[PDB]
DNA sequence: ACAGGATGTATATATCTGACACGTGCCTGGAGACTAGGGAGTAATCCCCTTGGCGGTTAAAACGCGGGGGACAGCGCGTACGTGCGTTTAAGCGGTGCTAGAGCTGTCTACGACCAATTGAGGAATTCCCTGGAGACTAGGGAGTAATCCCCTTGGCGGTTAAAACGCGGGGGACAGCGCGTACGTGCGTTTAAGCGGTGCTAGAGCTGTCTACGACCAATTGAGCGGCCTCGGCACCGGGATTCTCCAG
DNA sequence: CTGGAGAATCCCGGTGCCGAGGCCGCTCAATTGGTCGTAGACAGCTCTAGCACCGCTTAAACGCACGTACGCGCTGTCCCCCGCGTTTTAACCGCCAAGGGGATTACTCCCTAGTCTCCAGGGAATTCCTCAATTGGTCGTAGACAGCTCTAGCACCGCTTAAACGCACGTACGCGCTGTCCCCCGCGTTTTAACCGCCAAGGGGATTACTCCCTAGTCTCCAGGCACGTGTCAGATATATACATCCTGT
């Protein structure tokens, strides 16, 4: 049968709110930060934790970034998030 | 230079059965010496803005009343200033 | 014997003023300082770990780990306003979601 | 290293980000905005990681260094 | 922008609860009034962003109230 | 009582230097909720400085250096 | 009869700078206390010189003034040094000082 | 003639123990002549200047007070009144 | 063994500051002396004390020349001094 | 003549005013500057002399001269 | 219509070499004069021709001065003067 | 006081008229320190010679006797 | 009959003389002192007026103006050594313009 | 009192006898001349101290202008100085 | 890269004002003459220093080479400086008014110069003794320069399994349109309190002086904390079964 | 709305692995004790500034009425997001090798310190001689002290006018980074001249003595220079027109 859909969006709400997991995959991410470092100092190196310490940052911005644009979602009267919302947040939050 | 030693000496007190994991160690560490180092920084600041050359405890309870919230504060310079008088009278 | 001793202190008053020392905070430290500042730190440790350890207890564990600092941090509104801008490693978030979402 | 590793933050890996930000529904839209956001978010503190190796004059950026450029941008990461 | 007196009277029913017979430089009040209406007029520039978001002109408190969320105030 | 004493105009004026175009009527209120506590979490802290010398006069000194705490904290 | 220097309370020649006054020819007129003034000017800048000599000779572990300690002794002193400024010490050297650009070491802290 | 046996007789009042170079004494007596030259000149030109005919301890005086460095003279011009008024007792 | 460029151009001026001695061989600097004298009147004589109080004057002069040139060399962002400081420095001092 | 100031006298000159390094030119624009220098000492050194009646030159009359230049040398009487 | 930056600065460079007025306002720098006389003699007097003469001596002063300023600039390679040019000079200058 | 009352414009036509192109911005506090360090050296000569002629008035003739002691020489003031 | 007409000189060689002996130069005055430096104050008095006035001409004026003194003695290298470390009141300086800064 | 002022205006009617002279240039020229008079007699004074003679001769003040000015001003200086005396003593 | 337009400077003319030039009168300075003293000049002699040569040895200079580091050029980016415009401020000019200080004159006394005599100090010479510095040798320490070693992370490779990637259908969500009622704005009149000015008083702020206690610095000794190693328990994972939640059909 | 079915989750039990906790030894930091100097506390004084009160004016706020605009609710339609299945790709893990860096170590050179010896030279003492310094008296002038008059300096006010200040905007210059090539530095080897050292000779400077000429001082007289007044001329200022240079648009 089918799950009515948002109900298993509810669900993947729940376990992901019960669980402190990293929710990026770490290569691809470690990839992405060498990437972006190789642009300042071209043979630059990395601790582990270096990489880590910036996953752990970045996924909790990003995390607080979606709250915030839920409530911005929620705030116009519907449910999808929409990228005005992200461009609302981060206009009100004055992060641009 | 740790603090985990004296983490556990309050943990084997207001829980005695509990224990902690090194990942929570290292979080405490982390914890202890942030609010070490603003409750510094603010006394500090306040001993610079009087000009004074000397952080004293009456620079750090006022530092204490500045950066923590207001039931945290109360508590906070209650410990202080017995463990002060304390040693003072010892 | 030790100032922490004399004070009645957990938390090492010696350590403290070297650190306040070694610092440069200011180019005098009175001897009070590391007394007063010493029983503040420990006073907020006692705090939070006693906080961590209910939600330990409240998860049935016996050993207290960074998922359950962040409950306490976060479930107590005032250290959840000292800790406000404060990200805690693999901590996670707290299990919320509002009316509106759900059905 | 290859030109695009940003396409390396996959949907399915911001979809579950909005998972736990309690998003129930999120227009497709959303993917690109959010891998802009996360490129301008990571490169200035690695920015500021690589000014804080040089100003110790070292070949890696620490862990140490990450956390220092974190507190200055007003983000304290408690573990590192 | 506020009658200064009115906001002189504000500030010293506030201060009266932390201190008594507590004095106020005549500068010392203007700082504070400037410092208010420079925040009061950058949280109604982001409620009118908020309202303007809800496809609304008209502000209302709910918009306060997400930017002050939002602000993380 | 006093917080009254911000008088609605002064608020419509305030949000139409915002840029605000209409107001609803239960923005004053709201707005006053708003102001008193800022000026709390600002005088308080300037309440602190003074008693730190000792002084019984607040000066315009003890409110930046309480708005540049509470600017930072903000 | 007892010296002017000595009624003075001085070291230095009174009489002899009084002779060389009206000998050089500076006025037609020399009165008496120009000359005690002069010398004992003269005595109080000798001794301030030999003093920092002095002091230059016993830090460097010398027993003996040298034209060398006379130079670090101008030169050193600020005042003397404005006095001095378009003089030469012959057989005195130089202040030892590097620009600190020269200079390899680094804080790399 | 020479100052030599004065630059002596000062130093050993400033520093008895220690003696000097007979190069270093040739220095001081083109310290003393220079510095004697400086005052003389600068008070006869000053003398000329008010019409006077006279050198006396007053062109002296403000002659060491445009000569010598703030601090130096403050030193010097005591030194030389507390001479002249001890010459006049 | 080798020294790296500078350690003993470095050693050389913590030698050169401390000592005190004429740094110019004295028989080529009378030579001088004599040829230049040779031009205004002929047939002059010299005390020695002469010949020494111009070398020492010169050796001071150029001493102190140096010192501003090196100024200037810093001040072009430079370590080695040019023939352009030398006239910067001269020029300046009105020479 | 001007040559029997050598290189490496120059050298000890330049390290004795803190000179670190010294471009190859330095050496004839100090041989210049030398000779101007000693041309207009000596000039006056022979002034004197001449005026005395005299045809040794004095240190003393080398004091006159540099005193005259505006820069006294102390040591030579 | 804009002219291009240095452009009014040469047409004024032209001009005021040219000319050989007096360029600081007088009333400023007499005031400027008593308040420095004023911390050497009390209730003094000037001459107003000691105020027009300590006037033109230092902007003879500073003129020079900013020539010299402007051969250091050019010697490091810039048009713009900064503070150490003025530091520059006055040092090789002596002062 | 009285210092700010030289003006960056009239710093600007005296560095123009030594040739000056361009001016930092930072040079008018470092010139009028270099002024107020030359005034003060030469009224402290001239009130020295009102002080020697016990007058009250300071005289040009003071002035340009302070400027040649200080080694610089100004003709048109007698 | 005057000293001067008899040197053929329009300067006061009484004058000189008189301003020597009242000078305190020295205590004797030779009589042909007071004759040479009046023919050598004349002669440099001739050689600026002269330049001067070249200076006056080229400008188109008919008078002598401290611009003009200035203009003389600084384009005469000799003159302008001379008068090197002087300055003349409400004389200019040279226009010159560095070729960096010109265009 | 006491100016050059119509020695120096002379010698302008002698050299541009069209020219004239401010007051202000005048006495541009009267500070010079009394300037330059102060230095050749100080330096004949010092001249004549350092040969330890009591007396300031021509022959002072020809050696102090060939001290004091340079190169050919001074050639002409003292040829004009010497002119002159001779007319003066063989007169 | 080129052409045209706009802006700034130079040139010409006229008028007005201030400065320069000339003449006259009076007072001071220079010139002329004579006398006296010493300084300058000249001549002779003696002594010292400078100039020149010869010889040898040692140190310095010269000459050449290799490599490293600095100088010079090129490029790019960001902020500071320049140019334009408007508004405000102070300087400059003219006029008034008053007083202090500058400048001059006269008178009188003390100071300085000059002269003579006398005495002491300083300089010069000689001899003797002691000390300080210089030179050489020996040893140790520190700095400079290069290599070794050890450990950590990137790189590569293999394989398997989970995740994501892709396609499709349906259902829910988003957006638009329309209608109606309420609420916000606007207008007017009346009322009220803010703003301003003035007056009076006190208590807090600021500053200065003094003296004692507190904190820093130095040295020595002891205990605590850290680092390394070992053992046991707790938690996580896997497997199975039951229960709970959600969806569709009657 | 109710009941049943299917999917997902939770709970229970066993096993394994890694981390937590404890134990032991050593080293470094903490404590203890003494000394010293300065900061802070305490006291007193002064005076600004804050607080309180009163009156008046006018602008602002308040209250109510009116009317339309905007918010909200409803309805419809279309789009795009979700969920599921299948396929495809990359993450993750384990293993191995090499480079890169970081730290440590070694070696060599140079500087400094100590010791010993020798030289010189400096200092001290003594004696003798000469010149300058001191003392005392006399005489004349310079400076001080007082009186008087006039000018210039200082203060104030009123005004205009141009300069200065504030702000905006755009571009150019300054600063930093990177690469390459040349030139300078370090060093070894060879050559040359400098320096030590002595000897010789002549010239030049110094000293002494005598004589003559030159300058200073004094007195008298005449002319020149300075001061003041008047007239004339050149320069300055204002306005108009032309020419040159730079900026902007195609």
């Amino acid at each position: 049968h089918r799950y009515r859909p948002g109900t298993v969006a509810l669900r993947e709400i729940r376990r992901y709110q019960k669980s402190t997991e990293l929710l990026i995959r770490k290569l691809p991410f470690q990839r992405l930060v060498r990437e972006i470092a190789q642009d300042f100092k071209t043979d630059l190196r990395f601790q582990s934790s270096a990489v880590m310490a910036l996953q752990e940052a970045s996924e909790a911005y990003l995390v607080a970034l979606f709250e915030d644009t839920n409530l911005c979602a929620i705030h116009a009267k519907r449910v999808t998030i929409m990228p005005k919302d992200i461009q609302l947040a981060r206009r009100i939050r004055g992060e641009r | 230079e740790s603090y985990a030693i004296y983490v556990y000496k309050v943990l084997k007190q207001v829980h005695p059965d509990t224990g902690i994991s090194s990942k929570a160690m290292s979080i405490m560490n982390s914890f202890v010496n942030d609010v070490f180092e603003r409750i510094a920084g603010e006394a500090s600041r306040l001993a610079h803005y009087n000009k004074r050359s000397t952080i004293t405890s009456r620079e750090i309870q006022t530092a204490v009343r500045l950066l923590l919230p207001g039931e945290l504060a109360k508590h906070a310079v209650s410990e202080g200033t017995k463990a002060v008088t304390k040693y003072t009278s010892a | 014997k030790t100032r922490s001793s004399r004070a009645g202190l957990q938390f090492p008053v010696g350590r403290v003023h070297r650190l306040l020392r070694k610092g440069n905070y200011a180019e005098r430290v009175g001897a009070g300082a590391p007394v007063y500042l010493a029983a503040v730190l420990e006073y907020l440790t006692a705090e939070i770990l006693e906080l961590a350890g209910n939600a330990a207890r409240d998860n049935k564990k016996t050993r207290i780990i960074p998922r359950h600092l962040q409950l306490a941090v976060r479930n107590d509104e005032e250290l959840n306003k000292l800790l406000g801008r404060v990200t805690i490693a693999q901590g996670g978030v707290l299990p919320n979601i509002q009316s509106v979402l759900l059905p | 290293v290859l030109r695009d590793n940003i396409q390396g933050i996959t949907k399915p890996a911001i979809r579950r980000l909005a998972r736990r930000g309690g998003v129930k529904r999120i227009s497709g839209l959303i993917y690109e905005e959010t891998r802009g956001v996360l490129k301008v978010f990571l490169e200035n503190v690695i920015r500021d990681a690589v000014t804080y190796t040089e100003h110790a004059k070292r070949k890696t950026v620490t862990a140490m260094d990450v956390v220092y450029a974190l507190k200055r941008q007003g983000r304290t990461l408690y573990g590192f | 922008l506020i009658r200064k007196l009115p906001f002189q009277r504000l500030v010293r029913e506030i201060a009266q609860d932390f201190k008594t017979d507590l004095r106020f430089q005549s500068s010392a009040v203007m700082a504070l009034q400037e410092a208010s209406e420079a925040y009061l007029v950058a949280l109604f520039e982001d409620t009118n962003l908020c309202a303007i978001h809800a496809k609304r002109v008209t502000i209302m408190p709910k918009d306060i109230q997400l930017a002050r969320r939002i602000r993380g105030e």
